[PDB]
């Protein structure tokens, strides 16, 4: 209802109050400079951002009226309508003072008028082009549109006059996640013990208009779980019960319940490794001061390659659950499609949401399968394969800006990658996972091993890998289920990789050297 | 004494595409 | 519904008699209750049980009840409504029939519903914290509401109604105005009523009390009493066991299924996988969902992940749930390498299931129930443990059960075993003996054919009702002559 | 008449039903039959003029209305029922619905000595016969 209410969109809010406020408040300024402002703003971003929630607020802090359009609503099939609801629309709010007609889901009624094959559409698209820019176009009244996608508009109606300036209202940051944050909380009573800069950091991929929905939720579970002994005021309202009340961290909790959680603790071994990942992580979103006083960007690719089965995707997550970004993973063969254009626009797709979530970390899994050498296959497959390379290469690194995503690949057979995908720029970090030794057999066990109910069975691997002690706990698991872990489980259990791939891997490691 | 009145609007088609496998 | 009846008194109530409390909490989000469901579950039931629980206003608008012809009628009356239930003092409007009023704004074409959804939109919206009114509306079908009036602020709380009281309450309630009999016992009418809701039990008392008015007219106003076999042929005149054999195995599957539920399974052999599937779906009390091998991959628009994908979605949501799928192994087929569309296809439908079944943690309780004959060609990454590890291998006896319970609504000959035709019958299945049944049901239907055309011929140039009522054992032995296996 | 209830000048076709029903009710307890009420009762999908609307809930209310003296039954027949406006057939307006199915074989025989029993049959007529090649006929 306020300015008050407005987390996290601060210059585009600054920008939007200007221009709403300069030619309202103080006229002659403008007689002044003898020019007159742009009446129009295109609102492009995710659903549930604060775009209505700002366009009302604009409206109620500066004394106008305002008039909510749906898109959908006005459409109607029966012909001569929809146009006629537009123009009655606009004259009763050009009969009432300055206003601020708000336009939601624009873009279901603004076809183009290229693909379209109705009638309708286009005709209430021309009515739209007359009614914002013609003979007597318009007179003191501001004109607002939200959309997600704004390329799905007639070029004709983001044109200068009809909407002048287009302001983008993308995801909040961690610090405008937390005022909205904040701002929600205000008016519920809080309990001590709760700290809204973790909860702010947790909900790292959060729109933020579900946010409230969160805070809501929690109290909805607080009062539920101080309601099944206390009576619900069926006879007479309590004193005792109105005091001591407000929420918890694990009322938030279950409300967040309501992408993966890892903390670096069940990860074993690997230390060197985790180490050169977490400084070459975190510094660029830690303390990004530093890079750019020394004025230089930071590192983003990485790529591990060795046998199966040795934590690289656990790893990734670590990683990404250590810090407070977001994590993509996807699998080579899961975006291929047997049509024609149809990879390259998802791995587009997957790049361009990786873009708007920053920061992000993408995670590429069987990156042989996917970013194969372009080399000569000589048929279709083969074009697919090189297009798909080709639409890799100009989206890791290309005529982009490259804000802050890191990609990590993952790879089986290293030497099934063209040497382009390896280039410094794109995926310049090469580390070499290795098989966990006898120390690092303990660390797994220990870390594997937190929530339950060792050195004997560490000596009795001899070069296996993490999933295959993963199926002896679960195994062990299962028996205890069935059946504190006793010993004989284990005794039992221990009776139930090929060496030309170790060969292989350490083949590439040292002539990689 | 009252009136009647005739309307008839439009109507919804339906089209067909056509695709290019690779 | 006793979960179901605690949380709508719980939402009536802390919103209703404790207002002060639920401003101190600092939240006030409830302010309008959905309830869907299959008809015939006690929806209007329980809105007249709230009405009849609390001394508020009850102000109940059906959904065509609002259309009336003139001007802006129905927006204005919605307005008057809501002002009165806001007027008179905090209660609850109940909205019979939500699925008339709101026909989406985007299929329909007319004019006077578009701008009334508007207007029954705007006044839930309009809803402050001084009103201290609520909204409750019933619904049939779950599916037919526009998401803007499920939106967070006017319906968020939706409940899923899916008894033997309640219709011996509503029986006595309508048949207590009436001189029934001196030796009916409604208890037993509102046990053996199972799926009747509301209106049922009145038209089973006004048939009874039809048929009693013909039963003393063929052959006296105060000698009329409608008895218990009025009631009776009224409502007669209106509306694990099966798997025989593999005892152990099926007390271990359901031990199992027991244990889980206090993830998957796949059967192979030669047997009666889908009539075990089906006891399952039966004989668990527990949801059930059935889909074919290549049914999973038929929806189009890239089915690989859509049809998988909302079928996940949907066993996900009604948790706990059993997903059989039938002919897994042409589901999977090993895809490893194949090099064409075919191949391309069946690759992004095992990408999907295996996206789509991993990813089942411990919380929904998801449970995924294969079948296959030949397990050569099942892909050996979904066999893997972690995902679908158990193998459940699938005789005289259970033959014998089976061709019992297929002859059990059928008149056999007395003078026949099913002995023989167990022992003779070993490497056969459940599809086998129904086909051999099958047959000799059609060389009975021949052979009566036969007869009924000899006797008219003979009448035109008198037997039984049927000259072969019940299937000799020549039937079987002719129908077995060309069953294979 | 379905359609025979609207008039001329304006607003009398409930006038019409209103003098309808009461010539129904003062002179006995009679039962008056309303033919093709489909033509006058259609659902709210289908139903865009003013005067539809206002003849419809006049017969809505008549319908109602109903005292414990007046003892007079309504006799609705429309051959298009799924196209009836459902507020009708709540309890207390039409409750009581009438399938009029097509007859059987034994049916068709008598349907045909019925319509026969009025013309010189030469002595051959085998209307047996007759009642059972006329399979999909009826009435
Ligand atoms: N920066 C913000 N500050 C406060 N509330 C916000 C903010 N961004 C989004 N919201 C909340 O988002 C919810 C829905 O977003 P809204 O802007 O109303 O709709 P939409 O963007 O989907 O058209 C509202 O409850 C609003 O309070
Ligand atoms: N260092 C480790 N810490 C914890 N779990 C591990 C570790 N190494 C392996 N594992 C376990 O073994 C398996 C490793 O395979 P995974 O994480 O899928 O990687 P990959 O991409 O190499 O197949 C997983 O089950 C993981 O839980």
């Amino acid at each position: 209802v306020g300015y008050d209410d407005i987390g996290g969109c601060r210059k585009q809010m600054a920008q939007i109050r200007e221009m709403v406020e300069l030619p309202l408040r103080h006229p002659q300024l403008f007689k002044a400079i003898g020019i007159k402002p742009p009446r129009g703003v295109l609102m492009y971003g995710p659903p549930g951002t604060g775009k209505t929630l700002m366009a009302r607020a604009v409206a109620n802090e500066t004394g106008a009226f305002f008039f909510l359009i749906n898109g959908p609503e006005v459409m109607s099939k029966m012909a001569g309508e929809s146009e006629s609801n537009l123009r009655k629309a606009f004259e009763e709010a050009e009969k009432n003072a300055p206003a601020i007609i708000f336009i939601d889901e624009i873009d279901s009624i603004a076809p183009k008028r290229d693909k379209t094959n109705g009638e309708v559409e286009r005709r209430v698209v021309s009515q739209l082009l007359t009614l914002m820019d013609g003979m007597k176009a318009r007179s003191n009244v501001v004109v607002i549109a939200a959309t997600n996608r704004p390329n799905s508009i007639d070029p004709a109606l983001r044109r200068f006059g009809r909407f002048d300036r287009e302001v983008d209202i993308g995801i909040p940051d961690a610090t405008g996640r937390l005022e909205v944050l904040r701002i929600h909380t205000k008016n519920m009573k809080l309990a001590d013990d709760v700290d809204l800069e973790a909860l702010a950091a947790e909900t790292h991929g959060y729109v933020g208009a579900d946010i409230a929905s969160l805070c809501s939720e929690a109290a909805m579970q607080q009062i539920r779980e101080k309601m099944d002994l206390i009576d619900l005021d069926e006879d007479e309202i309590d004193a005792e019960v109105l005091d001591s009340l407000g929420v918890t961290m694990d009322n938030f909790r279950f409300a967040l319940g309501n992408s993966v959680n890892v903390t670096w603790d069940d990860v074993g071994g690997l230390d060197e490794i985790k180490e050169e990942l977490k400084e070459t992580v975190e510094y660029p979103v830690l303390h990004p001061d530093q890079y750019t006083k020394f004025g230089l960007s930071p590192s983003k690719g990485v790529l591990f390659y060795g046998p199966p089965g040795t934590g690289k995707t656990l790893l990734a997550k670590a990683v990404a659950t250590e810090v407070s970004a977001n994590f993509i993973s996807v699998k080579g063969p899961e975006l291929l499609s047997m049509w024609y254009g149809e990879s390259e626009s998802n791995i587009r797709d997957i790049f361009d949401k990786a873009r708007a979530a920053a920061p992000t970390v993408v995670f590429l899994d069987e990156l042989d399968s996917i970013a194969k050498a372009r080399g000569g296959s000589l048929g279709d497959a083969g074009g697919a394969s090189d297009r798909v390379v080709n639409q890799l290469l100009t989206e890791m690194d290309g005529m982009n800006a490259k804000k802050n995503v890191f990609v990590i690949g993952a790879t089986n057979r290293p030497d099934q990658i063209d040497p382009a995908i390896l280039r410094p720029g794109r995926l310049d970090q090469l580390i070499y996972v290795p098989l966990p030794d006898e120390n690092a057999r303990l660390s797994i066990l220990n870390a594997q091993l937190r929530k339950t109910p060792l050195t004997a069975i560490a000596k009795a691997t001899q070069g296996f890998s993490g999933a295959d002690l993963l199926y002896i706990v679960q195994r062990a698991a299962k028996y205890a289920i069935k059946d504190y872990i006793t010993k004989e489980h284990f005794a039992e259990a221990m009776k139930t990789v090929s060496d030309a791939e170790l060969r292989r891997y350490e083949a590439y490691s040292q002539q990689m050297k | 004494a009252a009136a009647a009145a005739a309307a008839a609007a439009a109507a919804a088609a339906v089209a067909v595409a056509v695709a290019v496998a690779a």
